[PDB]
């Protein structure tokens, strides 16, 4: 039999199957628009978002028929931290998905700094207070719908996050659940109580009638006619997870639509220093376990930007072939903050930029750039991973879309001074998730069934430029500075 | 009926028979790139019945879109490629069948691809089905067999790497 | 000391200097305007074609200072046919140059197979009744202004192909010269008699006041301040002698601007019975040679069309990449008939088209059969090649700016099914001028103290798509066909 | 109250609102993939199709809260000939929407002509024995599935085009019907007995288990949940409609995707000796009336496949700008024969071409060439229908998402010699579906309340270039000879 997996992406949606070894038999992606009401400001469809899903759902079974009784179960991952809340009744969103990218609700992190409130709430979540989570991207869609507040305390309306969302409408309404590295992810939940921190909710003001039982990474928590829905963790958690880092030390760095790069820390919570956040992950068998995180918003979401609105490549892929014509980018630094800067600087305000351009810059040099700054960026959370363990990554291991660029790997390994290890499994997300199920339902029994499957196809390794390091580096540094604190608040 | 189910009696490089038939000379086959071994050089092999298979044990490389021929990578480092007639690319694969993937790593006799030899004798230039390595520069000695063959049982072709 | 050679293109103008091994050390290249007043017509600008040769060789000097009197001796290598008329008191043209690719004069070609003067011109210059050759040019400038001809008897005003004009404005007006390849390619001249045809002069009614004195190609025919100038050839009859094809049955492909095919034939001049033109190239000394010709007008001139105008590629070096993004062109072809069709169908009014199209052809389609073209071309004339010979090449011999395209060499191997030698000299039209006026000179004394610097640095054989071959080929055969007689007339 | 109009494109899938007087209060749009298997073929994804139709629906009513009862009545127009067929028993198709575009079942096409079955098949449907027609896609899915046809007698499963496949899944599969405008475009249909033809059943060997109960244009089928479902017509007879093209002798063209000019012959069925088409349209109340037809599968297709495949412009609005920078098309014709050639050609194996290059042949002459072979091909149909009619239309009545090239608009004018007369209203397909639903429901009570909204925005009449008509149309004949018969067979 198989297992499938759903894996819901800030951009795409995609299933994928499995067969009782660990292959991939099948995988459909299905894109989907992303709403830009106002410049900050990203949304999704709530139901745009459950359309693709279904589609692809109803696609992977189909491509090579199977259904529902060659199917041991489902596994969730989804991306963190956009907020749905919906009529309970009617199943309909009283608004948009307000993304994480999203920068709406600096405002109300405002209020949450001038109060005081900036300790307790590192200490009870690990995270930090800044529009990405969840928490009060709820209040603004409280504090913007007449009445919906009062009518959450009726329980007309409930919250959730996509992993709940998307469950929800697979179990007509009957479940609702988030998972522990999901519920994290809100500032709304205590990671060492392990449930809903009721002060956060308070200066927030969200009625508990709202929230999800938070349940856990692997364990059946419904059926889904469409059979057992298995497991959920963030997309980011189980990639951490499909990559078995499952013990401490472990890391890795997925080139996704954004960066995150986590390392598991097991049964230690570890407070950072350095503008790294305390996450959730799971253990061997999906149980919680600590980890520790950097997240940039702006990975390969800047090549669909290139790709998309300025035209200049009509494929991400041919990024690679452009930016290595030129040798160099002529002085030319790219800061992608385009929905602010996300770890360790955690600056609302800052936006994207261009820098140090002259008459003979042509678009290859803007091309290799925009690739330069994924790596730099890394480089930014990395060198901030370090101080916060006391650990020295000797190579790193890494996952997601962009890793098919070969140059991006490459100078990812001289800007770092270490070796890059590339999976010849490029879907280690889904994966993650697959596993997460396949233990609950009892199809796999763990990981070490699963070890012989981690082949690191290709290694990178410092060539002869890792000399200049440094010195592009630093030009990265002063261009980060002047994107800082452009939106004026 | 059909006798797949069933068990088969079963079974220097050599290359077993990707296809039944008696062998005719490569420099027999009408044209030019196979009789004069330009594309390399090996036999070619007039069909007589419905299926190509895997002439040795590796993994498939192209098989091309009209499903006439694929070229294949022995682990003991071999390129051979079977090539069902001569210009029949113009038959737009009317006649074949796909059984297998581009990248699928295969057994000797595994199937690849099914035809129909009553379509294709009343239909292609020619029939006959050249089978060549297609690395020569790497081989140092080929001695090609004679006679009858059948399909993944015969073999047609001893290498000496 | 040195040898300069200046080898003014259709497209570009470049000098270049060598030592007494053979290397080039330096090489400067002045691209420039191409005129179309009308549709089927070129041309080109006398001035601004010696404004451009003028440049470049006052820059390779300078490039690496040497000057003057480090300098053996100046070779000139020219585009062919292309037909200047001046005032010889002024120095200032009558006119702009009617280029070899114009079909401006199809009109005059008619009158002249009217009158059954086909015969009579194959036999005496070896060509055709074409607009391509230069004579019929030279009677348009004349019959377009007012009073020319009259003049031309009283000597005001002289005729020349672009050698003859190089060399007069290097040479104060003094030496006005032609040599023995440049001139048969005019129409006007007998390949027999090596001398001006004076039917042919009577029949288009030039005065032969106007004409050069047609010289040799290796031979002191002036000096130049600026010394002495003492080689001439047509780059196409350059080409052949770079490449050592200097002996008969030795053949080679320029993938130029067009494409042209030339093998040597030694002391017989062989009548073509398949399209094929008889013309005049050099022998081991310098000498007179015949050679076989197939003249096809549009090759890398397809890759500046699709840069452009149709602004598909902004390099024509990135036409590989886009063009090796596909697999095949879905059934696209793409006739290059621009200017009429060259070899060996010779039809003035074919004009360019593309064919087989459906909704998903997308750009690297049209790209991909650009590049194919040139490949069939190619085919058409070499299978015409072994029919008026007799041999068979068993290899193919190549030079020119798109042999750097490893795509359309290997795809030429593949749709001819032979292997195709590059050299790692890509400038062989330079060499062959360069040697041609080194001998002269006494610099270099023959042949075989050049023989070792005939690498053939890459070698391309048919891979196992030349089974497709034929299928390929007989598409773009009924593609032609329709592309054919397409302007009225 | 409101009524709402389901318009399901080739392209597009949008649904749109209006109150009692005619307004358009709301319109949604959403663009689906088209997927080309082979060459000459496309295909829609059944599922793609409801997917996006949905969508629209569950967004006209929320983007101003409207639901269901403020709403009168659902009005289906669709893209006509698109053949679908499904397991009744899960609503699953088995296999894709082979598309009326679609030249895969040319071979089916021959037979019927081999047979004699040519005289047959025009009298009883006013059709041409073509693969536009969806009589023939039928055959090709059940010869192509093992079993589909036995199990179609024991009735598993069932045919439709688009409006009996969209209101099935909104009549969770009670009702299965096809109106009579939709259904007479099936090959399958007798237009004088207006039932099912047996003998087109039985040379095609359909079972009639498969067929819907065609029903009539305005009249509730059934119910929706999601609500009267009350008025049905193929999107070209129900543009007619909104044109209140209702007498005889009135017309109507839509560049919409193909451009089709219908018109109205009232009581009368006229065969058209011309290569025209007999279908059936809507008389004043939705009654069945005969028409005259102009099927040309490439008008606003071409500015798509610009923009997507060749990347030539972002947006199909910008077609206008880049053809209005040069004058003319430098002698470039194109012929936009992606899916062979509809009226009054019926050629399904000649393709797309472009014709007449030149080096000074720009991509704005291509671009511009595009936009004139959409006004070549309605005077190709223009010309046939006063042929078969006897009518001289003195304005021509437009509608279409193409109307609003104002440089087309002119440039059609031109090339008539007659007056365009363009609505302010662009979208009458959706309007003519929705008087057809309110009629039924008891919404309008007939046309003459709707008379006083055909407001006739914009007219466009013959400027001076009207006399370069017949030579520009002249060129555009005898580049249409070339592409046809391009595919083999
Ligand atoms: N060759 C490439 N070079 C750079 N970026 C790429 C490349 N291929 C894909 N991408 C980017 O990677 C992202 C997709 O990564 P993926 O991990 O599958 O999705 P997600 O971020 O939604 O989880 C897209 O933003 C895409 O632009
Ligand atoms: N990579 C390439 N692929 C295809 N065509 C090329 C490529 N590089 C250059 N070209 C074409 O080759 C031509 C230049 O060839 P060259 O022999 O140096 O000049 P010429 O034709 O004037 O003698 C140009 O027309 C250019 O577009
Ligand atoms: N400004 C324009 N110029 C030319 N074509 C256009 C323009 N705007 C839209 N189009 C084309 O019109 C078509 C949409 O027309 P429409 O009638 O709304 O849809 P349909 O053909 O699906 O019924 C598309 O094919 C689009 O490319």
């Amino acid at each position: 039999k198989y297992i499938v997996a759903l894996d819901q992406g800030t951009t795409s949606s995609r299933a994928v199957v499995m067969d009782h070894d660990a292959n991939i038999i099948s995988v459909s992606q299905r894109e989907f628009e992303q709403i830009y009401p106002k410049p900050g400001w990203v949304e999704h469809d709530p139901m745009e978002i459950w359309a693709t899903q279904s589609s692809t759902l109803v696609e992977v079974l189909a491509k090579a028929d199977i259904s529902s009784d060659q199917i041991a179960a489902i596994g969730i991952t989804n991306q963190r931290e956009t907020t749905i809340v919906w009529e309970k009744e009617t199943g309909k969103p009283i608004y948009n998905a307000i993304v994480w990218q999203c920068r709406r609700t600096a405002e109300i992190c405002e209020h949450l700094k001038r109060d005081g409130l900036e300790d307790y709430i590192r200490s009870n979540t690990g995270l930090v207070i800044d529009p990405y989570f969840s928490g009060t991207k709820v209040k603004w869609i409280l504090d913007h719908v007449e009445g919906s507040r009062e009518r959450a305390r009726r329980g007309e309306l409930l919250f959730g996050t996509v992993d709940t969302w998307l469950i929800w409408k697979m179990t007509q309404g009957r479940v609702h659940v988030t998972d522990y590295t999901n519920a994290s992810r809100t500032m709304l939940f205590n990671i060492h109580t392990l449930d809903w921190d009721d002060k956060m909710l308070e200066v927030l003001d969200i009625p508990r009638e709202m929230l999800p039982e938070v349940r856990r990474s692997s364990e059946v928590y419904g059926q889904t006619n469409i059979i057992p829905i298995s497991g959920i963790a963030g997309d980011q958690q189980a990639a951490l997870f499909g990559q078995l880092c499952v013990k401490e030390g472990m890391a890795k760095n997925t080139y996704g639509t954004g960066c995150f790069m986590l390392m598991n820390t097991g049964e230690k919570a570890v407070k950072s220093e350095n503008g790294l956040l305390t996450t959730i992950a799971c253990g061997p068998t999906g149980e919680v376990n600590y980890a520790l995180e950097g997240a940039v918003f702006m990975a390969g979401a800047s090549i669909q930007w290139l790709r998309d609105e300025m035209k200049l490549i009509n494929d991400a892929y041919d990024s690679e072939y452009f930016a290595t014509k030129v040798q160099n980018t002529n002085g030319v630094y790219v800061v992608p903050a385009f929905t602010g800067l996300g770890a360790p600087y955690w600056d609302p305000y800052a936006r994207g930029a261009i820098f140090g351009l002259t008459r003979g810059v042509n678009a290859n040099h803007i091309i290799r750039a925009t690739l330069e700054s994924i790596a730099y960026q890394t480089r930014d959370v990395l060198e901030a991973m370090q101080a916060d363990s006391g650990i020295r990554l000797h190579a790193l291991r890494v996952d997601g879309g962009a890793v098919a660029n070969n140059f991006l790997m490459q100078f990812q390994s001289d800007i770092l001074g270490t070796r890059v290890e590339r999976p010849e499994v490029r879907e280690v997300t889904a994966l993650g998730a697959a596993y997460l199920a396949g233990l609950a339902v009892g199809f796999w029994q763990n990981l070490d069934e699963l070890q012989e499957k981690a082949v690191i196809e290709r290694e990178f390794r410092p060539g002869i430029e890792t000399t200049e390091r440094n010195y592009r580096y630093a030009g990265w540094k002063k261009a980060v500075k002047r994107a800082m604190a452009w939106e004026e608040h | 009926g059909l006798f797949d189910k069933l068990k088969s009696l079963v079974s220097t490089i050599e290359i077993i028979a990707p296809l039944s038939g008696e062998i005719v000379n490569i420099e027999d086959v009408p044209d030019v790139v196979f009789a004069e071994k330009i594309v390399g050089d090996g036999i070619a092999i007039k069909p007589t019945g419905n299926k190509m298979v895997a002439p040795v044990d590796g993994t498939i490389g192209k098989i091309f879109e009209t499903n006439h021929a694929f070229s294949i990578e022995s682990d003991s480092g071999v390129e051979l490629f079977v090539h069902f007639g001569i210009d029949t690319v113009e038959l737009k694969g009317e006649g074949f069948k796909r059984i297998a993937e581009e990248g699928q790593r295969v057994k000797v006799g595994d199937t690849v691809i099914e035809f129909d030899l009553p379509l294709l004798e009343e239909k292609a230039k020619s029939t006959l089905t050249p089978v060549v390595i297609s690395n020569m520069d790497e081989i140092k000695e080929l001695i090609k067999l004679s006679g009858s063959v059948t399909v993944g049982e015969t073999p047609v072709i001893r290498i000496k790497k």
